[PDB]
């Protein structure tokens, strides 16, 4: 779906496409015959463009010519601008050269040498126009002040590749996990040659770490129990600025204030929310079941591994319901953004700091699990 | 009128004098018109910065056209788009540079 | 007509070298497990067909896994790019400018054997337009055709390997004229203008001249340009350019 | 000859065989044909992805403005009647272009 | 992700149904 639609989108050429699409804004100078042309042209395309430009809000009619050059550059392709082709030749040569000329002229306009209507000299000047343009001298001077004086290229306008293939840069971000995966593997092969050669504290000193990692698994469980702000909720209307700092449950707003705004709409999503609280608490309740049998192991250190293998059942069944619970709320939070969150919608839509900390809660449930069965080997 | 690349200022325009102070596309043509018609030329920038529009209240041509109507200027070599009402007061030559409304958009990004 | 070098389209030519370059760096690490054999055991991690040397719990499991994780990404992307070529199918014109005709020599090009269009390349002192005239005087057989429709036919008979040069408004019209297997590429090589002619000293000459500056100003001549090339054009450009709903693999 | 046909089924598409030509010439024999058979199935999906997309990309037309927009499907009226005469009479540019097409159809 | 989320209940429910089999087969031995 990506590579098709990226190649299905054609760059527009005719101005009939601007009367056909509406994603890219377009306007002229706020005064001049170029603005007046669409006002005057009775062709239904050129009138519909004038129908759009009088309804284009905000003002596509810029005040200066370089403002329309900038508004193309500032809106980054989503603003089109209409100026004369010979100036569109020149500014495309003027650096940074991030603009270009597409399509042909919409009408026929001509620069003419003007003299006193009737002045004798008017005729040999007029014959000189028919002589210099005939010989290609004016075409040679057109090569001078637009290509010999043009900063960007002289034949480099056709040097870009049109319809090329997949890029190596898309394949280049996987190289640092390829080469870095090899360089990290070179450290393991060098130390294990020494672990074959250099070498009750083994099965107990690692099992007490499984109790110690479950303690951190309980602490970061309660860290996302009150997220300080789940998202920087931004409605920065340049109205005024709005910077919501909404928690996981308490949608605080910020000068400082805090509110709940819990249990949003709709009711079938509330049925997910009444099931989400079931998924959140059964994580933490089955953590405590994992602690209680590991506190019986401290009595053995003062059945045995049979109850310790029974504790490794519920520490996994804690986090799998937490892997439900981490996917309950974020799918809920994807749904509430699809509601257009009632007054607190984020343009800085970015998950909370404790939710990255709550990622560490589940992996400490399972790093405790990979070593409590290492003592099960004996 | 000062138009890039039609009439531009020099980098040593303070050091140069008169017609040499002005560079651009119209300057190279005005030498060739002097090569064709045989005359000394004086390149002069219009004061108001107008191209020779017509006022609607006073009905007085400003810009370069009013310098040709009121006898202030002798000839105009400039980016002057030919309309009907401009020909109603002064005389154009043939259109040496045909053009029209082009579509300036951005260039596809190297991202 | 496709074929051999055009099989390599959905994966780029710099990536065809780097898919081989990054491949041979993988098999050097697994030689230390048991350089000479592991290149074929990197063929078990090339795409599929699982190898026999098994790096169970040492660092070779990361070496044999991440590159195998890498190669599954491509074959999905190579198919997704191949589907982009087998669906969109932008049959591009090879040339836009006549400077490419002074750059390539596979496609012949000529003008009418008499006229100002032939005389233009004879007259134009620009080195591209003289080199085209240098080629056309050396183009054997005669690219200078006798009639205009002969040059239209010689484009159609040589099937793209002959180019022809005529006026854009006629190139508008013949592109509308059926079978419509020809088109217009690039812009005009010079500036030529149709003008309404009156005898010198005629009283009618000035209001006819002002009527040219009035009718072209209002877009009336542009509306009549839509008449005799698009309302009278047989092959409607958005109606005929939107006609491709083709089928199965070559 | 007797067993290797089933061991060529391990190189048919997938499902890796048990006879292992480690470093002799059979590694090229078991590899290049296996390299060959991945080409056919990779283009088979992208051909079918080109099939099922365009089959669902083609919309059935509802307006007659699409008949003034496309030209693959021919269209006409009865050779006499007001229905033929309507496109002859209607000055709307779509209905005239359909009449422009039907006189050239 | 709701397209992916529908496969979770046959993923987690497939694990929870597998926990019943491993407990009874320790009694069938
Ligand atoms: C602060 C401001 C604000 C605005 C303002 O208030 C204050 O109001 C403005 C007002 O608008 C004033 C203008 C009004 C219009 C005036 C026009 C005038 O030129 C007129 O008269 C000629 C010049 O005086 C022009 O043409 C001359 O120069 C050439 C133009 O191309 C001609 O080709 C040449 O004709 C021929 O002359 C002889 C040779 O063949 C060649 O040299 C030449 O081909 C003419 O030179 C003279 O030619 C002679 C023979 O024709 C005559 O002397 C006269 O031509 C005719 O002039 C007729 C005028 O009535 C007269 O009836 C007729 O007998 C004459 O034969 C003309 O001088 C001609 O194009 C034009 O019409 C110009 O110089 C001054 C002028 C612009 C005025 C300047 C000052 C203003 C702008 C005023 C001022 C800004």
């Amino acid at each position: 779906a990506f590579l098709t639609v990226e190649r299905m989108v054609s760059p527009i050429e005719s101005a009939e496409d601007l009367s056909k699409q509406t994603e890219i804004a377009y306007g002229t100078l706020d005064s001049g015959s170029t603005k007046e042309f669409f006002r005057r042209s009775k062709i239904a395309v050129f009138d519909k463009m004038w129908t759009y430009m009088r309804s284009a809000e905000p003002s596509v009619f810029v005040r200066t010519t370089a403002e329309g050059v900038a508004r193309v550059r500032k809106s980054k392709g989503k603003y089109a601008y209409l100026l004369e082709s010979t100036m569109n030749e020149y500014i495309e040569q003027r650096k940074p050269c991030d603009t270009m000329k597409v399509g042909g002229n919409l009408d026929s306009k001509g620069y003419g040498i003007a003299t006193p209507k009737g002045s004798s000299l008017g005729t040999p000047v007029n014959l000189a126009v028919l002589k210099l343009s005939e010989q290609g001298v004016l075409d040679k001077l057109k090569n001078k002040w637009w290509y010999d004086k043009g900063e960007c290229g002289a034949k480099d306008s056709g040097s870009k590749e049109k319809t090329s293939a997949l890029s190596l840069s898309n394949v280049a971000g996987v190289f640092y996990i390829l080469v870095g995966g090899l360089g990290l593997a070179m450290l393991v092969a060098l130390i294990e040659f020494c672990y074959k050669s250099r070498a009750k504290t083994s099965r107990r000193g690692r099992a007490l770490l499984a109790v110690a990692l479950n303690l951190l698994a309980l602490l970061f469980a309660t860290t996302a129990f009150l997220t300080t702000y789940w998202c920087q909720g931004t409605q920065r209307v340049p109205f005024q600025l709005r910077r919501f700092h909404t928690g996981i449950w308490y949608s605080c707003e910020e000068g400082e204030k805090c509110r709940s705004f819990i249990d949003l709409a709709p009711a079938s999503e509330k049925g997910v929310l009444w099931l989400s609280v079931v998924s959140e608490v059964l994580y933490i309740l089955l953590l405590v079941v994992g602690f209680s049998l590991m506190c019986l192991e401290l009595l053995h250190s003062s059945d045995g591994l049979k109850l310790n293998a029974f504790a490794a059942v519920f520490t996994v069944l804690s986090g799998l319901l937490g892997m439900v619970a981490h996917m309950m709320y974020t799918q809920v939070f994807q749904v509430t953004v699809s509601l257009g969150p009632e007054d607190w919608r984020p343009h800085s839509w970015d998950y909370g700091w404790s939710f990255c900390l709550a990622w560490g809660s589940f992996t400490c449930c399972m790093a405790a699990s990979v070593t409590t069965l290492n003592s099960y080997t004996k | 009128i000062l138009e890039s690349p039609y009439v531009m200022m020099k980098k040593n325009h303070e050091m140069l004098e008169g017609n040499e102070r002005y560079e651009g596309y119209c300057v190279d043509l005005a030498a060739e018109i002097a090569k064709h018609c045989g005359f000394k030329y004086k390149l002069t920038i219009v004061g108001d910065g107008k191209y020779g529009a017509r006022d609607a209240d006073t009905k007085i041509w400003n810009g370069m056209v009013g310098e040709l109507v009121y006898g202030k200027a002798d000839i105009a070599i400039a980016p002057l788009t030919i309309t009907l009402v401009r020909e109603e007061v002064i005389d154009f030559s043939k259109p040496f540079m045909s053009l029209g409304i082009s579509i300036m958009i951005k260039k596809p990004q190297k991202s | 007509k496709p074929g051999v070098f055009s099989f390599l389209d959905p994966l780029a030519y710099e990536i065809w070298m780097c898919i081989v370059f990054a491949y041979i760096g993988v098999s050097v690490v697994l030689f230390l497990v048991s350089i000479f054999n592991s290149l074929w055991f990197s063929l078990g991690a090339f795409m599929q067909q699982g190898c026999d040397i098994s790096p169970r719990s040492l660092s070779g499991r990361i070496v044999g896994g991440v590159w195998w994780f890498f190669t599954l990404i491509i074959i999905s992307s190579y198919t997704a790019n191949l589907a982009a070529f087998l669906t969109v199918e932008r049959m591009v014109s090879p040339i836009e400018s006549a400077e490419d005709l002074s750059k390539q020599t596979e496609i012949a090009y000529g003008t009418l054997d008499s006229g100002s269009t032939k005389e233009f390349f004879r007259r134009s002192k620009i080195a591209v337009f003289d080199k085209m005239w240098t080629y056309m005087r050396s183009a054997e057989p005669s690219v200078f055709v006798r009639t205009t429709a002969e040059g239209v036919a010689r484009v159609r008979k040589s099937k793209g390997k002959y180019a022809y040069l005529l006026e854009s408004t006629m190139n508008e019209y013949i592109e509308q004229r059926k079978p419509c297997d020809t088109m217009k590429v690039g812009g005009n090589l010079d500036s030529k203008g149709y003008g309404i002619a009156t005898p010198k000293g005629s009283s009618l000459g000035t209001p006819v001249n002002l009527a040219v500056l009035k009718l072209s100003e209002q877009g009336v001549l542009d509306k009549l340009k839509n008449k005799w090339w698009y309302d009278k054009g047989e092959c409607g450009a958005k109606d005929s350019g939107s006609k491709e709903k083709t089928s199965a693999l070559s």
